[PDB]
């Protein structure tokens, strides 16, 4: 009832937790963050165009 | 976790662990001869400053409800009185069904009664609270035919 | 020898010592000095 | 003691629902309470074994 | 504690999880 | 009435484990409490512990 | 002690560079000013014959060119340049990092590219640029026709011209730019391996076993090369004499009691492969070396 | 290289030391440590005889050389306990003592550079300076080196000259007998009745008049002296910083409650009526300031910089002023996160935040998983009030321990001192200062090696055990960033994409920001890969790194993927004939064509060498399984 | 508004903190000393939202990062100057402001900060249950450093010179040489097949898992993907500041170079020290110090690997029973152990092929497919299955 | 385009001579390690652009 017509959850390949985030550096915690941005985007983009 | 606790084959981490703790606490006791030394002034200093470290830690624990309390904390202690008269024209007026025998002794239980060493000592015996070292304070428990290397004289108290 | 020797030097580099640092009161406005 | 219970007991005295949830949350205290009291003597009890075991090693 | 960078036999394993059995049942051909 | 879960035999032994269980991690997060090392995994055993803990004394 | 301040360190420090910095050298930074050797070098190397006012006119425009873009090859990498000349090849440079730091080297001179430009002096003005990745191709290369004038009459074999000139040009900055680059580490190299060949498997009483082994090997090359590029068998089992044989080939036996078995074995108990078969001394039909 | 409580020398005696000066008493010591000119620097007791035991050791050290070189327990000149010593005259030897005499050169530039800042930078080391041996040029250099360049505002210079003035005037009786002469200057500054010009003319002003900007502002900053009751240059700067704000009624507030605005009006009135006198013989916020440039240039204001320069140099004393003024710690630093979320108590339901930050296209939040997501949220709250009170005390403390002194690579950092210092350094400076210290270090301990040698029968013995290239070299595909960015770079698709796939950079911006792209993703991966071999050992690193690997080679594919559906996709093709030559020779579209599948990069197997491994995918997953 | 005001503090030549000793700020080593901001999260417990460094590689590849942006920072700084005198001249604070985001926006110091991009609710509550992105823009101190990393070119070097290469080979080598070493005496032991046949008998006391009937709703549910199935971890106690602290202190205490260490300890202790040195002689201990540090390290690895594989005769070297006297002890590690295993795998073995005559030891899989490999065709195709993930031929 | 194509040419020409000469040595087969196919690649040989003016 409340979730026909919604997109499935974004899922990222190579999901991390924290546990490595925390040893993730700057520059690579910058690129895990834009990696995970692109994909949850293109993701929704997706479903919205095939909606 | 809750079904790594009951009496079964679950639970091998700790069961194993506290099995194994067992049998080198009795083997170093029965064993061990090295550690059958006069104490001295070294060994008294070390046995201080451990007794302090152990001393100065605390329990981790977080408890919503407890915390609850401790956000509201103090505000005053004659608020009730203040609050009676304010109280008095509306309360009174509007019917206020009477709370469970229950909950009244859980109220008395609260106010009145306060936490004694005494109560943490039936607290430990309605369990069983075995010591891991009561058989070793104990004086002339240890036979001379079950302190052998394979000998299970510690494993006895252990009941299903 | 060799090790010996480098213990010989070594033993003051592993036990140094401290002294005495002066000290001086602390005024509110500004900071006092010495000689 | 004094603040807590004076101050829900006043508010909620008034609503019936407020003042079951009142019990409610007073219930899940209690259960805190006695969960934390455990804890304290596992770790009294705790803190003696590991004290005799250390001064057994040194 | 099962070595890491270690040659296991076709026929065994570590043992550490299910895609790592101490004994492998599936078979390697087609 | 028939469940084999509805009963939820009430026995003390379990809590005697749970008691055990609980008296391990708390000696090791005491112990690695001494040196200066890490006892994030010993807190979250600890809490999933309490939390069966709390469960089994409710 | 009296109190008296030392002319002689005075002059000194009021001469010295430190403390008031010339206008022109203020532009520079400490990076720039580091480089500034290798700089000048690779320019004089473009501009064979260069004085002093030619070179300080585009210092500061060189010195910021390689430094925004070609920084790699300039700036120090502590794997490639030596400290000291002297000791590079003793204390800079160790035979085992030898490969390794050619290795990085070259790799490193692989993958850095390189720039350049060419101006047509034939009719039109057009000109082109290009950069090259050292391996030869290229990445980019471009015309710019804001200078050309209003004609628009250059044919295709201008602009060919003009575009091979740019690459040429862009090689030999590359070729120039990768010699910079590696020659005090393949100098310090060259005397260290030259100096130290007592230090070697090809020096001393080993470099005539070198020298052997060099020439068999080029005799099993010419009769690989003469059997339908097929080696011969490591155990010398397709060779007609026994003469042919090597000493060092597997042919030859070592066991003790060639003759008596249960001590043809290489170990102290006697071995079986997979299943039940002999490991020791298999037979012939025993070693099959089917595909 | 410095710490928090470093002892960086300023004077250079080492050319008193090579011409042959020693100080032999304490008169002597002193008479090395007086400097002869302008800026005069006290010290403390402790700096001095921490200086005067460097100088006795510098001179036993100097004479123990000098005997070394006479011979020419152990003196500086003896060998190793286990090396010998090189022919003096040698190649090596004077290679190496060269670059012994550059790093220490190099040591001695960067102790006295750090000195410098630390003087500089106002530390307890030096508790003051004074100016009375310099002129007006002096004074004037002093002003553009530090107040000028290290001023963003100049209103803000003018501001602070003149609560520097009147905190001084108020304190004067509380000062020693060295800091009588700025009273000099302090008295013989010129303030201008600017105000009594409209007045008359109801407006001719004179230049010099101008120049100085006025007397109601100083009055307006005793006022603020006496109501906030400034007494250092600390609690001076956070006062001056926000009061323009308007929340100088609570972000202002002292801590101790201050004076009432009409005993602070009656003390300045009291003030004026001495001053009107002299010069015979709540204030609103100060108006414009005459220029910087005009305050540097013209004498009238001279007075005014030398105060100026006095309190800049001055009344900074160790003392935070956040124990003063508490509200005022938010404004002048970056609040406490506890502090953050209880200024933001009003943030609606972190539910709501989750359901903005997610967006509509999905499904909203079921109620369950709301409710807990709330009741988790309060339980941070909780926790973050519980520990914020635990956390101010206990970080303070940590700082200065032992264990600050027996680790000082972590804990130890300058910069981090309980009290406020407003000219503390960038720490930029003082990063290339221990850069520069540590590569000389570097220099230093490799030149020892070529001092000293071995024996001839060990090398000998050593030379005995060739090294051959078979298994005692090196492998030439040794781990390097190089190394794994060109077995990346020569993958055809890569390649293809890098030279011609992707438009030219120089014609096309676009082309220029796809190339800056693919360049930073194929970087990341490549210090991904290098990272993963050089921790290969270390199973925990290598699984992390190998993470690292996974996410960077995921996001290079996810860009190559997308590039070469592009350039396949973008046939623009006005007219057939253009599509036939295409076709007649080898273009873009056939040269991406025959290349075939892309591997992706996360599918591969490489492992210490960036090369394929000969492992079994079971054994080669069973290595890089993500950690537990 | 903060990327204004961060902009100010990169301009302002002192420390945006003043040297104060600030909560959540963190002096990082690898970046330079600069302050950072690193909140102590809750929502993960006690944690320090900070990277934890692992390696004095990386700490190495930090340090020479800010070398090769030493020639930005520079410029940027000249730069700097020029707009604070341009603010100086300016007298308006509306232009000093607009100037001032300008500036910013140009030098794109408000990339400068990382926002948590996620849409799981999880992922959601452990960055949004303290520090959310809006204290991630209050709290967002400014490095000049990360300025110039923010456009400047790719460094390739790393900063390891031959030296440190050649210690981090030798290391990793040693390392895997022992672990090897002891992963071969525990199977000589036999203990691996013991924890075999501990499965095997654990396998008794097991019962069939319940798959549910609806298996592929079962597996979905378990994993929480289902609507209204997320189950939030639990809430774990944060730890000790004190704990928080030290944990990400010695992160970079124990990735710190020895020379860079030692002359930090020295330093700090020349001023505490009874005898002070000033140049040379603070060189020549420096240089002793790292002498001493390196043989003291190398005969702790020595002796610490003795002791465990049990190297070096038992007792007296002349026995009258002979020289050779072991006493083996049962699941012992012991150096006539090591031998006899290393003899047994390569008594006179010429080749790793030496026992490849016959097709079934030829053909086996055990080691690797590197000899089975011949061509490169083969190579390619197997390269090509793998990374398509279809099994290997 | 011309000059990728001919610069891949070149360097296919000399892999694939690394490969003939791997495949046909059967001393160095001996030495059961994949290494030897990919250390010296077609980016170390003898033939080097940056080497080309010399």
């Amino acid at each position: 009832n409340h979730v026909v017509g919604r997109a499935p959850e974004p899922v990222v390949p190579h999901e991390q937790p924290q546990e490595v985030l925390r040893h993730f550096s700057a520059e690579e915690r910058a690129m895990y963050e834009q990696h995970v941005k692109e994909q949850t985007s293109r993701q929704l983009g997706e479903w919205e165009r095939a909606m | 976790c809750f079904s790594s606790w009951n009496d079964g084959s679950e639970g091998y981490e700790w069961k194993s662990r506290a099995l194994s703790e067992k049998r080198s606490l009795a083997l170093e006791f029965l064993g061990n001869v090295n550690k059958r030394v006069s104490i001295h002034d070294a060994i008294r200093l070390k046995a201080d400053i451990n007794k302090k470290a152990i001393s100065n830690v605390s329990c981790p624990s977080f408890f919503s409800g407890i915390e609850g309390a401790d956000e509201d904390e103090d505000q005053s202690d004659m608020s009730l009185c203040s609050l009676l008269g304010v109280l008095e024209g509306e309360i009174e007026t509007d019917c206020i069904t009477h709370l469970s025998p229950s909950d009244a002794s859980l109220l008395k239980e609260e106010f009145l009664c306060d936490y004694d060493p005494s109560d943490t000592k039936r607290m430990a015996k309605w369990v069983n609270l075995r010591s891991e070292t009561s058989d070793y304070q104990s004086y002339g428990a240890i036979p001379e035919g079950e302190r052998s290397l394979w000998s299970a004289w510690y494993l006895r108290n252990i009941k299903a | 020898e060799v090790v010996e020797r480098d213990a010989a030097l070594m033993k003051k580099t592993l036990s140094s010592g401290r002294r005495l640092r002066h000290r001086v009161e602390s005024s509110r406005t500004h900071r006092n000095a010495g000689s | 003691k004094a603040r807590m219970l004076n101050r829900i007991i006043r508010s909620l005295k008034g609503g019936e629902r407020s003042i079951a949830e009142e019990l409610r949350a007073l219930h899940q205290q209690r259960k805190e309470k006695m969960t934390m009291r455990i804890l304290g003597i596992i770790e009294n009890d705790v803190k003696t074994e590991m004290e005799w075991l250390q001064n057994m090693e040194e | 504690p099962a070595a890491d960078l270690s040659r296991t036999k076709p026929h065994e394993g570590t043992g550490t999880s299910e895609r790592d059995p101490y004994i492998r049942t599936l078979h390697n051909q087609r | 009435a028939a469940d084999a879960s509805l009963f939820d035999p009430e026995n003390v032994h379990r809590l005697e484990n749970a008691m055990t269980h609980v008296k391990q991690v708390f000696a090791d997060y005491v112990h690695k409490k001494r040196e200066g090392v890490s006892t994030e995994a010993e807190r979250r055993m600890l809490a999933n512990l309490t939390a069966e803990l709390n469960l089994e004394t409710q | 002690t009296d109190g008296d301040v030392y002319m002689d360190y005075f002059l000194q420090l009021l001469r010295g560079e430190a403390f008031h910095q010339s206008h022109a050298q203020a532009g520079l930074t400490e990076a720039q000013r580091a480089i500034e050797p290798l700089c000048r070098a690779h320019w004089v190397v473009h501009h064979p014959g260069a004085d002093e006012s030619e070179w300080a006119t585009a210092r500061r425009s060189v010195l910021d060119h390689a430094m925004q873009h070609e920084r790699e090859w300039w700036f120090p990498n502590e794997m490639l340049d030596v400290k000291d000349v002297v000791t590079g090849s003793t204390n800079g440079l160790t035979p085992q990092m030898y490969p390794a730091a050619v290795r990085y080297g070259v790799e490193l001179c692989t993958v850095l590219t390189a720039e350049g430009k060419f101006v047509d002096e034939r009719g039109s003005g057009l000109s082109a640029r290009c950069v090259v990745n050292g391996t030869g191709a290229a990445e980019s290369v471009v015309f710019d026709t804001a200078n050309c004038n209003g004609t628009n009459t250059t044919s295709v074999e201008d602009a060919l011209r003009v575009a091979h000139g740019a690459l040429r040009s862009a090689q030999d900055r590359h070729n120039t730019l990768a010699a910079f680059r590696l020659g005090p580490l393949s100098k310090q190299s060259q005397v260290l391996l030259f100096c130290g060949v007592n230090a070697y498997e090809f020096g001393g009483k080993y470099a005539r076993t070198y020298a052997y082994a060099f020439e068999k090997a080029k005799k099993e090359l010419e009769a690989t090369a003469a059997s339908g590029f097929m080696a011969p068998s490591l155990s010398h089992e397709d060779t007609e004499r026994l003469s042919d044989q090597p000493t060092t080939s597997p042919s030859v036996d070592r066991f003790a009691s060639t003759t008596h078995p249960e001590q043809r074995k290489a170990q102290f108990v006697p071995r079986v492969g997979p299943g039940s078969t002999p490991l020791e001394d298999p037979a012939a039909d025993q070693k099959s070396e089917w595909s | 290289i410095t710490s928090r409580g470093q002892f960086n020398p300023i004077h250079n005696f080492s050319y008193a030391m090579e011409r042959g000066v020693r100080a032999r008493d304490v008169k002597a010591f002193e008479k090395l440590i007086t400097n002869p000119g302008p800026l005069r620097v006290a010290y403390t007791p402790d700096y001095l005889d921490w200086l005067h035991r460097c100088y006795k050791a510098k001179g036993t050290y100097m004479d123990a050389r000098a005997v070394a070189e006479k011979k020419f327990h152990n003196l500086p000149g003896a060998p190793p306990p286990g090396m010998f010593l090189r022919p003096a005259h040698s190649f090596r030897r004077l290679a190496g003592e060269l670059k012994r005499r550059r790093a220490q050169s190099i040591l001695d530039e960067v102790a006295r550079a750090q000195g410098m800042l630390d003087l500089f930078e106002r530390q307890p080391h030096f508790p003051a300076i004074h100016i009375d041996r310099c002129s007006r040029f002096h004074l004037v250099e002093l002003f553009k080196e530090m107040v000028l360049e290290r001023s963003l505002d100049s209103n803000m210079i003018w501001e602070k000259a003149l609560l520097y003035r009147a905190i001084l005037s108020e304190r004067k009786p509380s000062y020693p007998t060295s800091f009588h002469y700025i009273f000099t200057a302090v008295e013989d500054t010129v303030f201008a009745p600017t105000i009594s010009t409209p007045m008359e003319m109801a407006r001719s002003s004179h230049p010099l008049a101008a120049k100085c900007p006025t007397l109601e502002a100083y009055y307006y900053y005793v006022y603020l002296v006496k109501k906030y009751y400034i007494d250092n240059a600390v609690e001076a700067h956070v006062v001056l910083r926000c009061h323009r704000e308007p929340n100088a009624a609570d972000l202002l507030f002292s801590n101790p409650p201050p004076k009432d605005d009409t005993e602070i009006m009656k003390a300045v009135e009291l003030l004026r009526n001495a001053d009107i006198q002299r010069g015979v013989a709540p204030p609103v916020l100060p108006g414009a300031y005459p220029p910087i440039d005009m305050l540097w240039r013209c004498e009238e204001n001279l007075p005014l910089l030398k105060v100026l320069l006095f309190g800049e140099f001055n009344l900074i004393v160790s003392e935070n002023p956040f124990v003063k003024f508490p509200s005022a710690h938010g404004f002048l630093t970056r609040p406490y996160s506890t502090d953050s979320s209880r200024t933001l108590a009003d943030g609606m339901s972190l539910a709501n935040v989750m359901a903005e930050k997610r967006g509509h296209l999905l499904p909203s939040l079921p109620r369950n998983t709301a409710t807990s997501i709330d009741a988790r949220a309060q339980d941070i709250r909780r926790l973050q009030q519980k520990h914020h009170r635990d956390d101010i005390v206990s970080f303070q403390k940590l700082l200065r321990s032992t264990h600050a002194e027996d680790s000082p690579s972590a804990f130890s950092s300058y910069s981090d001192w309980s009290y406020f210092n407003p000219r503390a350094v960038r720490a930029e400076e003082r990063d290339r200062l221990t850069r520069k210290a540590v590569e000389a270090l570097k220099l230093y301990d490799s030149a020892t090696n070529d001092i000293y040698r071995h024996s001839f029968e060990d090398v000998q013995a050593c030379h005995t055990q060739r090294v051959t290239e078979r298994d005692r070299t090196m492998p030439p595909y040794l781990p390097t960033l190089p190394h794994f960015v060109a077995i990346i770079k020569k993958d055809p698709h890569i390649s293809f994409l890098l030279h011609i796939g992707l438009p030219d950079r120089n014609s096309s911006e676009e082309g220029s920001a796809k190339h800056k792209e693919l360049e930073k993703r194929i970087y990341y991966l490549a210090r991904a890969l290098y990272h993963t071999a050089l921790e290969y050992h270390n199973e925990t690193v290598r699984r992390v790194n190998r993470q690292k690997v996974n996410v960077a080679a995921s996001l290079l594919d996810n860009f190559v993927e997308q590039e070469w559906t592009t350039i396949l996709r973008d046939k623009h093709d006005v007219t057939d004939v253009t599509k036939t030559l295409n076709d007649t020779q080898n273009d873009k579209k056939q040269l991406a064509r025959r290349l075939g599948r892309y591997m992706l990069f996360a599918n591969r197997s490489l492992d210490d060498t960036g090369f394929p491994t000969d492992a079994r995918a079971d054994d080669y997953t069973r290595w890089m399984a993500p950690p537990s | 508004d903060w990327a204004s005001h961060m902009q100010r503090e990169l301009f302002g030549e002192v420390d945006p903190l003043g040297g104060q000793a600030h909560k959540d700020y963190y002096r990082d080593v690898t970046r330079g000393y600069s302050p950072q901001y690193a909140p102590r999260n809750f929502a993960n417990g006690g944690a320090v939202a900070y990277p934890h460094i692992q390696s004095p590689y990386e700490y190495e590849e930090a340090a020479h990062r800010r070398v090769w942006l030493d020639h930005d920072v520079d410029r940027m700084r000249e730069e700097f100057t020029q707009h604070r005198a341009s603010l100086r001249s300016l007298a308006s604070a509306q232009e000093r402001e607009e100037l001032l985001r300008s500036r910013a926006a140009e030098y794109q110091v408000a990339n400068t900060v990382h926002e948590s991009e996620s849409v799981h609710p999880i992922q959601q509550l452990y960055n949004s249950g303290g520090t959310s992105r809006s204290a991630l823009k209050q709290q967002a101190v400014a490095d000049r450093y990360s300025i110039a990393e923010q456009h400047s070119p790719l460094p390739l070097t790393t900063g390891v010179d031959r030296d440190a290469l050649d210690e981090a080979q030798r290391t990793k080598d040693r390392i895997l040489n022992d672990s090897f070493t002891a992963e071969n005496l525990l199977i000589t032991h036999g203990l691996r097949e013991k924890e075999k046949h501990d499965f095997t008998i654990l396998q008794r006391t097991v019962r069939i898992p319940f798959q549910g009937y609806d298996m592929d709703r079962f597996l979905a549910q378990q994993k929480g993907t289902p609507y209204g199935a997320q189950q939030l971890p639990p809430n774990v106690v944060p730890s000790s500041m004190e704990e928080a602290q030290r944990t990400l202190r010695g992160s970079s205490a124990t990735a710190t170079p020895l020379v860079d260490a030692v002359a930090q300890k020295v330093y700090a202790r020349n001023t505490v020290v009874d005898r002070p040195a000033i140049g040379e002689q603070l060189t020549e201990q420096i240089i002793n110090i790292m002498r001493a540090s390196r043989t003291t390290a190398e005969q702790q690895r020595e002796e610490e690997r003795a002791q465990r594989f049990g190297l070096g005769r038992q007792g007296a070297l002349v026995q009258d029973g002979g020289p050779d006297q072991r006493t083996l002890k049962k699941h012992t590690n012991d150096e006539r152990i090591v031998d006899a295993m290393l003899f047994q795998q390569n008594a006179y073995r010429k080749t790793p092929t030496d026992e490849h005559w016959n097709p079934y030891i030829r053909r086996s899989t055990e080691n690797g497919v590197g000899h089975l490999l011949q061509n490169k065709f083969d190579i390619m195709r197997r390269e090509d299955r793998l990374s398509k993930g279809e099994q290997d031929l | 385009t011309a000059l990728w194509d001919a610069t891949r040419k070149i360097r296919s020409a000399k892999e694939a001579a690394l490969h003939r000469s791997l495949s046909h040595n059967t001393r160095m087969r001996a030495s059961a390690d994949l290494k030897h196919w990919y250390e010296e690649d077609a980016n170390t040989l003898r033939p080097l652009a940056f080497e080309a003016l010399k």
